[PDB]
RNA sequence: UCGUGACAACGACAAUGGAAGUACCUUCAUUUCUCGGCCAGACCCAACCUCGCCGCGCAAUUUCCUUCCGGGGCUAACAUCCGGUGGGUACUGUGCGGGUUUCGAGGUCAUGGGGUGCGUGAGUGGGCGGAAUAAAGGG
RNA sequence: GGAAUGAACCGCUUAGGGAUAUGUGGCGUCAAAACUUGUGGGCUCAUUCUCGAUACGUGAAAAGGGUGUUGGUGGAUAUCCACCGGCCCCGA
RNA sequence: GUUCAUAGCGACGUCGCUUUUUGAUCCUUCGAUGUCGGCUCUUCCUAACCUAGCGCCGCAGAAGACGCUAAGGGUUGGAUU
RNA sequence: CGAGUAAAAGAUUAUCCGCGCAAAGCGGAGGCAGUCCGUUUUUUUCUGGGUCUGCCGUUGGGUGGCAUGUGCUUGGCGCU
RNA sequence: UCGAAUCGCCACUUCUCUUAUCCGGUGGGCUGCCCGCCCGGCGCCCAGUACCUUCAUUUUCACAAGAUC
């Protein structure tokens, strides 16, 4: 039902619980360097949605100066499709070649008194299967 | 039950007004939900109308009267220093740390980071050789279960 | 809205009495007795010295403000109880058929209740003593748990489809008394 | 749920053991059914996975006589010529609450329905979730901050009981039966609870003289 | 209207329809290939639109403030309140301002540019050049 | 575009499109907006067709009652009487 | 109503509810919605005749009047038409 | 391929079983050689004898139980 | 076979109860003041505050060109 022998298994660990101390987990990897947001959906009223805007709820703004923070900065939706196409840096870093496609945006204005803010996706607008998906928020343009 | 009672000479801090976390003291009581407060030996604090649902009442007291003059509250506070011991509370201290957390520089904050590594590394070499010596962690437990068990075999 | 309504009242010696977050408990030479409060909010308090137990009202209309004077009323009865107990006695008033009541340890069996052949049983909660001597006596500490066996005792026998004026019959109780 | 032998040998081959999604687990005790049940589903709506336990311990305002009337008042309502396709009238507290969420939902379109499968709703504490990581509340409505202390309230789980439900007395036997195990655990370790506290003192007067005054200017040493 | 091969999928909202994207298909059209009518990012000029910070005028700040008394009131007093005495010299209103011998910033995927570089492709500027140094107009 | 729904009510009146700001109506979820705003006052508890809550909308209610609770007015005595409102309850 | 307004009733007045009668209207249907009664069969309402539980009487017993909660169950066979 | 058990409880479920409260503590475990693998702690496997407790399939013969044509249990044969 | 979206984790959190309640518990003195007593954590670039130590031409943003599963 096991591996190895009940031998060399109550030397193992023995000698595993021995030679231990206190070691804890340390994040050495490469870092996040953007916000984690969600889309909350489109503009609307009680007559319908309108598609050229879209809503966007950030993490730990909840206030309108909050919001105004982050107006003018870059925004990107990030999806996969189901083969390999062309991407940015295509031939000079072949490693980067992925199903993974994104699409950018640009924070234009606060909405509502909440820290909610408007985001309009470049030239289209965002697809509807976004909506409640993780949206990133970056740093820059910086004014600071 | 055990909550301190609203009263002339009592000291309060406002929860969320333009005044927030400030102290002041009673002065006088204008019907169900509404006090002027006062603090002469601060910045701003003249007497003012606060809402009883803007302030939480301290353990301090003061012995003056109802409208009493600002000269005279001023003299009560210094005699008792009342003002003193709170600052030595750890209510106040918890508060006048974040306040300095607040206005850090990105370079002070690197500077706490590095202490409370500091600190987080000696406790680790600290609570090890109390675990060799009267083992309590789960694997120190655990080895002698080991030990014991592996005698009559071996 | 007032700003405050109290009262209080004496208890004597050798008894004691505490309060932990609306649940009263008093001590006596008889036993000890608890009473759940906690349906009330208010502001009980015991002096411990002065021997007094007080309750307050802080900020009420009449509603809120009229069960001081209820709270106050148990914790007298309870300490009344817990020395000196509380005794009812109960009378049985047949005009013709003589009717029959057996006390067995605990339970209770009245029979020939205006010619009826129905046996009505009734069981005493263990708290509440009862004995027999034409003469039915129940005792005990709590005022609340002596006077509900009385009345059930009472409701147990009534008078159905007749003119309730004409027919008198029934068991009644006759005397409050404290044990001692 | 149930892997199939396709996604055993995927695991395999791969070399995955386990994954556990982000789930937040709310205990439900001491809360307003109206105001918890909006307050999660907006959370839903936005792309969240919520586990609820303690499903009866939750609260309505009003007498027992009261809300009992209105639940029987909802019972009343069948499709008279087939009352197998009319609404179906759920009696266990878990049930309810998730019947309420639905409510306040969008539950005619794929969006809906799909937020609405990310709640779970236990009553009581379950072995599977007693491990997995501390609870969370809701402050806005915990209702020692919503109701006025006079007022008379329903537990859910009493009002549940009279109308149908029949799992009251297993519930609470199993409650009790979680409290004394995890009482008796707590208990324990309270040595490794100390020594560790007694690491971070008298780590102090070991660490460099600067360090320590750093963490006496924050407020934390 | 039907058969066959390939493919696309699709629960139950009868289908069809509108708008806006996306995933796969394109025997379609146009452009480019050592400069490109391709995709992004930042910068400049003009225009428009915002935010910070600092102020002004008016009897608006006297039905008011402060002292010393006589009533009155509470508790030993003070205070709330009413009459007098001498001093007076952040404040619940209303109409407005502030970058060029310079008051600090932001945005335009919501605008036009040759983006100072060739010729008739007309920088009009307190802002670009040249001169001069309190020049007239206020407290 | 609003009043869930409605020829006629409210707002507004219409070439094809962006940015900004409003009207009527709104800001617990459905459903955009106070992530349940105020460092604003009071009143109300409604047990079986189930308290109340967007005018037009009789798209449902009367006469008559109730110290249930919260306010006024006019008289005696240091609490009593008479009358009139608000919300809730019976009449239903 | 032996005296007794209100056990039970209640004139002269006045306030309502229902749509199970008959009127009033003329909105839908005239390139058609099969027009009375009975037979058969299911379901709903309560303004309660019987069955359950209570209060009250001008309720001694018996037999009844009135009122409340109650629609779970029941409510017949025939002569003439 | 988008992973949530009204399941267990540990070298991060791996590296053995039994009693016990997610305790204190208390019990059991067969040795040798080869091949192929092997960055370690009696490394991970595959065979051959190697002596076997507990087992499957048997032989009859003596019992014995069940409701009595069909299965078992005791007592020896060799045997996997 | 699979190139994929997600980007804290812990045998110190992963027990319980109250909110008219000593909010860490807990006594005393004279109906509110005064006086005593005892007892989340890590993680963010030397395994640790200290000397030492390779980062490139991927030479100005682009899904982290890296991880987990
Ligand atoms: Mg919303
Ligand atoms: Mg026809
Ligand atoms: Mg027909």
């Amino acid at each position: 039902k096991f591996s190895g022998s009940v031998a060399a298994n109550r030397s193992k660990k023995i000698h595993q619980l021995t030679k231990k101390t206190t070691r804890v987990k340390r994040d050495r990897k490469s870092p996040r360097l953007y916000m984690k947001g969600t889309l909350a959906g489109y503009t609307r009223g009680l007559h319908g949605q309108n598609k050229n805007t879209a809503l966007v709820r950030i993490e730990n703004v909840n206030t309108t100066e909050d919001a105004k923070w982050y107006v003018g900065k870059r925004v990107c939706y990030v999806y996969h499709g189901y083969k390999i196409k062309r991407c940015v840096r295509w031939s000079k870093a072949p490693a980067r070649r992925s199903n993974t496609r994104a699409i950018w945006g640009r924070i234009t204005r606060p909405h509502g008194t909440s820290g909610t803010v408007r985001v309009k996706f470049n030239g289209s607008s965002v697809p509807a299967s976004a909506i409640g998906r993780r949206i990133r928020v970056y740093l820059y343009p910086s004014r600071i | 039950v055990k909550a301190n009672y609203i009263r002339a000479g009592r000291l309060v801090r406002i929860l969320r007004g333009p005044r927030q976390n400030r102290v002041g003291v009673i002065v006088d009581i204008v019907d169900a939900n509404r006090v002027l407060v006062e603090n002469p030996c601060e910045q701003k604090m003249w007497r003012h109308v606060q809402n009883l649902k803007n302030v939480e009442p301290l353990k301090f007291c003061v012995s003056i009267s109802r409208n009493c003059s600002t000269k005279a509250l001023k003299e009560a506070l210094e005699s008792k220093k009342v003002l003193e011991k709170y600052a030595a509370t750890k209510s106040a201290v918890r508060i006048a740390a974040k306040k300095a957390f607040a206005e850090s520089t990105d370079f002070e904050r690197y500077q706490l980071r590095v202490a409370k590594r500091s600190r987080a590394y000696w406790a680790r070499k600290i609570f090890d050789d109390n675990d060799k010596k009267n083992p309590v962690s789960w694997h120190k437990v655990a080895l002698k279960k080991l030990l014991k068990n592996a005698k009559k075999v071996d | 809205m007032k700003i405050k309504s109290h009262d209080q009242i004496t208890f004597p010696e050798d008894v004691t009495v505490s309060v932990k977050d609306r649940i009263v408990t008093v001590k006596g030479k008889r036993g000890t007795l608890t009473k759940d409060l906690r349906h009330l909010q208010l502001d009980f308090r015991v002096n411990k010295k002065l021997r007094t137990f007080t309750a307050v009202r802080w900020f009420g209309n009449k509603i809120n403000n009229s069960t001081i004077n209820t709270a106050l009323s148990h914790v007298r009865n309870m300490i009344t109880g817990v020395t000196k107990g509380f005794r009812f006695k109960v009378r049985f008033a047949y005009a013709h058929f003589p009717i029959s009541v057996t006390v067995e340890n605990q339970l209770v069996e009245i029979r020939n209740f205006l010619g009826e052949k129905r046996v009505r049983r009734q069981v005493v909660a263990d708290d509440v003593k009862v004995y027999r001597t034409d003469e039915l006596v129940l005792e005990g500490n709590d005022l609340e748990q002596v006077s509900r066996e009385a009345a059930v005792m009472h409701q147990l026998c009534l008078v159905k489809k007749k003119d309730i004026r004409k027919f008198l019959d029934g068991i009644y109780v006759q005397t409050k008394t404290n044990i001692e | 749920v149930l892997p199939s032998r396709r996604s055993l040998n995927r695991s395999s081959r791969k070399g995955f053991k386990k994954h556990r999604p982000d789930i937040i687990v709310i205990d439900l005790k001491d809360h307003v059914l109206g105001r918890a049940a909006a307050i999660v589903a907006k959370q839903l709506l936005l792309g969240k996975k919520i586990t609820v336990v303690r499903c009866e311990k939750l609260t309505i305002a009003g007498s027992e006589i009261r809300n009992k009337i209105k639940y029987l008042q909802f019972l009343r309502k069948r499709k008279l010529s087939n009352p197998k396709l009319g609404p179906f009238h759920h009696r266990s507290p878990s049930d309810v609450f998730i019947r309420t969420v639905r409510s306040m939902l969008p539950r005619y379109t794929k969006r809906g329905q799909r937020a609405l499968r990310q709640l779970v709703a236990y009553e009581g504490v379950p072995v599977n979730v007693v491990r997995t990581g501390g609870r969370v509340v809701i402050p806005k409505a915990q209702r020692h901050n919503c109701y006025r202390n006079e007022r008379r309230f329903t537990v859910l789980g009493n009002m549940c009981k009279h109308v149908g439900w029949k799992y009251s007395d297993v519930v609470e036997k199993l409650e009790a039966a979680r409290i004394e195990k995890s009482g008796r655990h707590h208990k324990k370790m309270e040595k490794v609870r100390v020594a560790w506290k007694n690491a971070r003192k008298e780590a102090l007067k070991k660490m460099p003289q600067k360090n320590v005054e750093v963490l006496k200017k924050f407020g934390l040493a």
